[PDB]
């Protein structure tokens, strides 16, 4: 199906912010001569939301290989339809991105914003969004589960009721980025202005252990792709057949040699081992 | 011979005046957030604004011309319009033209009853600048200062003076 | 001159101008409407595209009125090219072979591209991907090659 | 004078058209200006050109690709590589500390002063392959559907920390149509709100309070949808032993 | 040679001309360029490839 | 050289590098910064 | 001392917030070892 | 951490005002040793050695900080470095043999 338009350009015309100052600064495009408190409290409601069934479809980015998702489609304010140059779709698990960019093509940073808002950081592979300003009721866990299950695929939902805060950990960083951009300033079953940011590192040592274990699991996956399966078996040594191949091949003739790991696993065309 | 640099080379052409007109009309006062990526260059072209002032003021029309068209070199931002001309004249012709201005102006100053000098500044401080397309583009110009030449006596310069 | 004269100073156009004045004014009013078009809902190079489109169309009207379906005198054609109703350099390229349908001179200007190339709109669409919709940044041309 | 860009960031065409701009951008790592190399991609995507994002000094000090900022030896993010094989190197990221560090390393490297991690990932794979009254079984009241058709929620018992909602939702989705699925690993609890009463009844009749999901035994019954509060440690402990004792 | 589609390919100038013909009637109508306004007006290189 | 994770050989590469056409009206892009000067080169033995 | 007292009372009564006095033009000496100069390696191992 | 950041700021303000004052460097490094930040105290000692490369009192302070906190290998590396740097200062040779 073609990508449908979500709203119309008659209300996607470009115009100034409402006047909160004496004079409009044309360099920074901001109002001046006013106050600072107004800006702090003012956080309005979102002007739209998107639907996988109704809105998500095909476009010139589905034609063009290796392009990005539409941030305005994620926000539900994309009037472009089929003529948008960015994908109108939720990322699957096969949608991966490099650390320098996010799923919307916006550059990622070495740091975080001091309010943990924005694009994110390549110095931390964060898949956990932080949803605050939730109306505290008893069905909040059901509502959070329903809406964020609609927004992607979840590894861990942790909703606190005291302060009304849902920490959602997706299994894809692109899913986390899409969920943050699609749930910021939107509302659950009650009319509320959700504060969807990047979550901080979890001080729970169980979560620290599982995050570290996932880091070594991903890294060891990369190592095992890099190395041949037979060096993998010999180095792992969980089974006695590869263990005895390890002793024999490291012996290279002589009894009781036990070749250095560097010599035995030095990969190359013609180094020592025929496994190379 | 046509690709003696790897590519087919052509002369730089002139664009339509409506292209430059559309560029300056769109950017306007540089107030819409679309034009930030232009803002750094626009303000950067301030360094070259003195050339634009000299080129415009030296290619200004003479009192015997109602209007003059000039070649301009313009930035594609709409930041800098440079009159790319030199006001080259035949010195005897330019002498005769300004001498005829001297005589015509003296006759008009003897014949006018009251000379109302035009105001300075011609426009108000807070009055926004006028538009080529809505205020000047197709407007009928008044008569320039021109001597009534002689069909017989000034026959030799009559058609082209 | 193409500078505007008062009225008494104005020289009349050649013969046939009364015959073509209506189409010339149609192009002129089309150009003024392109000046007055809104730009909020489209990008910026896309805002400049219609001027190049209408300039091509006006010059093509003059060019094929003189060369293909001979309906104007050479005096009138030279007067139109001098007084700005048509682009003489675009018409010159249309006379050249392999440039019979060029959109604009900026699209063959090779000194002004990153790798001294022409634009992609000059490439025969037979050598491009299927359903690869090109609309060049310079004028929005979807294919100029003479084969196209 | 030539970028250190990997072959997947480079175009598929073996003949590359690069643009070079001195002082083109700030390095994302050290925030210093560096020469940018940029190339048009493969598919004429709108986007931009793919460019170098960090300087050559930061690429050499972090052994990274200069576009993707991934490790040149395994294809990992630099933080993942150095966290898992942390014995390579740290790095500073406070403001003038990071420019100071980059300027001192660059001056040292350029004036002369100043393959290494085989042992590190051999050790990593060694470490990762170093592995880490009685409650009654459910009865006929537990696997029989109650007459109250307003009760739609199923209740799952004994959830380990490593049990994820995507496979839980896939399993209950290939059974029936799910309205919502709440899983709390903190209290080892889950609620399932289905969409079809018939589908929920047939799935719970299929499972009978017993489920084998990824080697984790789970007890599913019927219960009223309840907010999972801050349960007692003894409450979640007995919850875990109930999930374990679902299978005798 | 790498970048154009149809790399290599034993293909002659005449069948260049028919391939361009089929593409040129896949493209829409350019117009007449002696009719300034209305239907039939010139659109030329800005003609849409019908898809 | 090889790849991040692949040791299969792949094709030799011809790179065409051109300096980018920058807009002549642009000021410089980046504000300069004050960084303390780095430490000296390792001081030599004092040969008294 | 007064701000410390107020922050301790807030942390005791639940809400925890980061009072950050970090000005404009000041380094974060807590965040990172400033201008870090590591000891030169020598003939003796210092890993333990 | 609040108190430590305040103290670190005042120490480095005095190092920026007068880097040539050994007591500024000495009190900063001794305070970090008291906070058990041995990497931080080492870094302060090494930056002090960048400003005062040939200072016997400074070399002795650094060596003694390592020896007092039982970093024997760090201290012997410092002793080799110091008698390389200052081979006609018999104090450093006597400290090393002792
Ligand atoms: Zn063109
Ligand atoms: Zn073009
Ligand atoms: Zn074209
Ligand atoms: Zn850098
Ligand atoms: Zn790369």
């Amino acid at each position: 199906r073609p990508a449908r338009p979500q709203i119309d350009p008659a209300l996607v015309k470009s115009e100034r912010p409402p006047q909160t100052g004496t004079v409009f600064n044309i360099w920074y495009n901001k109002w001046s001569g006013g106050d600072r408190e107004d800006k702090y409290l003012s956080q309005t409601h979102a002007k739209g939301r998107c639907n996988i069934a109704r809105d998500s479809g095909y476009t010139r980015a589905d034609s063009r290989p290796g392009s990005y998702f539409c941030l305005y489609f994620a926000r539900g304010i994309c009037p472009k339809g089929q003529d948008c140059d960015y994908l109108h779709r939720l990322p699957t698990i096969h949608d991966i991105f490099n650390p320098n960019v996010d799923c919307f093509g916006r550059d990622k940073f070495a740091d975080y914003r001091d309010d943990m808002g924005g694009v994110g950081s390549f110095n931390r592979q964060n898949r956990t969004i932080y949803v605050g300003r939730i109306h505290v009721t008893d069905d909040i866990e059901e509502i959070v589960a329903r809406h964020f299950a609609e927004w992607g695929q979840i590894e861990r939902i942790r909703v606190l009721n005291n302060r009304g805060v849902a920490f959602i950990t997706y299994t894809n960083e692109a899913n986390a980025q899409f969920a943050k951009e699609a749930m910021a300033h939107q509302s659950l079953d009650h009319n509320e202005i959700l504060n969807v940011r990047w979550a901080t590192a979890d001080p729970n040592p169980l979560a620290q252990k599982r995050e570290q274990r996932r880091i070594e699991e991903q890294a060891a996956e990369a190592i095992r792709r890099a190395l041949p399966a037979e060096f993998v078996a010999e180095i792992e040594g969980k089974d006695p057949e590869a263990r005895k191949r390890r002793k024999l091949e490291s012996s290279y003739g002589l009894e009781g040699y036990e070749a250095p790991d560097a010599v035995h696993f030095a990969r190359g065309p013609n180094a020592v081992n025929p496994r190379g | 011979e046509k690709r003696k640099g790897g590519f087919v080379e052509t002369q730089k052409a002139d664009m339509p005046p409506e292209h430059l007109r559309k560029i300056v009309k769109d950017i306007g006062d540089v107030s819409q957030k679309k034009y930030t990526s232009d803002k750094r260059s626009y303000l950067g072209a301030l360094k070259f604004m003195p050339h634009a002032v000299l080129k415009l003021l030296e290619n200004m029309p003479m009192p015997w011309e109602a209007a003059r068209e000039v070649k301009v070199l313009y930035h594609v931002n709409g930041c800098l319009t440079l009159v790319n001309e030199i006001p080259r004249v035949i010195e005897p012709v330019f002498f005769a033209q300004w001498g005829s201005m001297w005589r015509t102006m003296r006759k008009e100053k003897s014949d006018r009853r009251l000379f109302k000098r035009m105001r300075f500044p011609p426009f108000d401080d807070e009055e926004p600048p006028l538009s080529w397309s809505e205020n000047i583009e197709d407007v009928e110009p008044l008569e320039p200062i021109q001597m009534e030449l002689d069909e017989d006596e000034d026959a030799a310069v009559y058609e082209w003076f | 001159m193409p500078a505007i004269r008062p009225a008494s100073k104005r020289k009349p156009p050649p013969d046939g101008f009364s015959d073509i004045e209506e189409d010339l004014l149609i192009f002129a009013n089309k150009m003024k409407d392109a000046q007055n078009t809104p730009t909020d809902n489209i990008p910026k190079h896309q805002a400049q595209w219609p001027i190049f489109q209408i300039a091509h169309q006006r010059s093509r009207y003059v060019y094929e009125l003189y060369y293909q379906k001979q309906a104007i005198s050479k005096q009138l054609y030279d007067w139109l090219l001098k007084n700005g109703y048509a682009d003489a350099m675009l018409i010159a390229k249309w006379k050249k072979q392999g440039y019979e349908k060029l959109c604009c001179l900026r699209c063959i200007q090779t000194k002004e591209t990153n790798f001294n190339s022409t634009c992609i709109c000059r490439v025969p669409r037979a050598q491009l991907k299927e359903d690869q919709d090109i609309q060049c940044v310079n004028c929005g041309c979807r294919g100029c090659a003479s084969t196209d | 004078d030539f970028p250190s860009v990997c072959e997947n960031c480079l175009p598929e065409n073996p003949y590359v058209k690069m643009l070079k701009e001195d002082y083109g951008a700030e390095c994302k790592l050290c925030t210093r200006p560096f020469t940018v190399f940029s190339w048009a991609g493969d598919g004429r995507a709108h986007g931009r050109k793919k460019r170098t994002n960090i300087c050559l000094t930061c690429a050499r000090l972090k052994n990274a690709c200069q576009c993707c900022i991934m490790d040149l030896q395994f294809g990992l993010p630099i933080v993942i590589r150095d966290k898992a094989l942390e014995l390579i190197a740290p790095g500073p990221q406070s403001e003038i500390n990071r420019e100071y560090f980059a300027q001192n390393n660059e001056r040292a490297i350029e004036e002369g002063r100043a393959k290494t991690d085989e042992k590190a990932r051999e050790l990593l794979r060694r470490l990762a392959n170093s592995k880490p009254a009685a409650l009654p079984p459910p009865g006929p009241k537990d696997w029989l559907p109650p007459a109250d058709k307003s009760i739609m929620s199923l209740f799952i018992t004994g959830i380990e920390d490593d049990l994820p909602e995507w496979k839980i939702r896939d399993f209950f989705k290939q059974y029936g149509k799910i309205k919502s699925l709440v899983v709390s690993h903190m209290t080892h609890c889950a609620f399932v709100n289905y969409e079809t009463r018939e589908g929920a009844e047939k799935a719970a009749t299929e499972l009978k309070g017993r489920a084998v999901i990824a080697g984790c035994p789970l007890r599913i019954r019927w219960s009223i949808p309840r907010p999972i509060g801050t349960m007692n440690k003894e409450e979640r402990a007995e919850m875990l032993r109930d999930g374990r004792s679902a299978f005798p | 040679a790498v970048e154009a589609v149809g790399g290599g390919v034993m293909r002659s100038n005449r069948e260049m001309k028919e391939v361009n013909k089929r593409l040129r009637e896949m493209r829409e109508d350019k117009g007449s360029a002696t009719i300034a306004d209305g239907e039939g007006a010139y659109i030329g290189p800005w003609a849409r490839y019908k898809r | 050289s090889a790849q991040m994770g692949n040791n299969t050989k792949k094709q030799e590469r011809i790179i065409k590098i051109v300096e980018r056409q920058r807009d002549p009206m642009e000021p410089p892009k980046f504000k300069h910064k004050k960084i303390p000067r780095g430490p000296p080169s390792p001081p030599p033995p004092v040969m008294h | 001392l007064a701000a410390l007292q107020k922050r301790r009372e807030l942390k005791t009564a639940g809400i925890n917030i980061k009072i950050t006095t970090r000005k404009k033009g000041q380094m974060d000496y807590n965040a990172d070892i400033p201008f870090e100069k590591k000891p030169a390696p020598g003939f003796y191992d210092t890993t333990e | 951490k609040e108190y430590q950041g305040r103290k670190r700021r005042e120490f480095e303000d005095y190092i920026r005002r007068n880097r040539l004052r050994l007591q500024n460097w000495f009190q900063y490094a001794q305070w970090e040793l008291e906070q058990k930040e041995f990497a931080r105290a080492r870094s302060i000692f090494e930056r002090a050695l960048d400003v005062h490369p040939n200072n016997t009192q400074l070399w002795i302070r650094y060596i003694e900080a390592e020896l007092k906190n039982r970093n024997i290998n760090h201290a012997r590396n410092l002793l080799d470095r110091a008698v390389t740097r200052l081979p006609r200062v018999s104090k450093l040779w006597y400290k090393y043999v002792y």
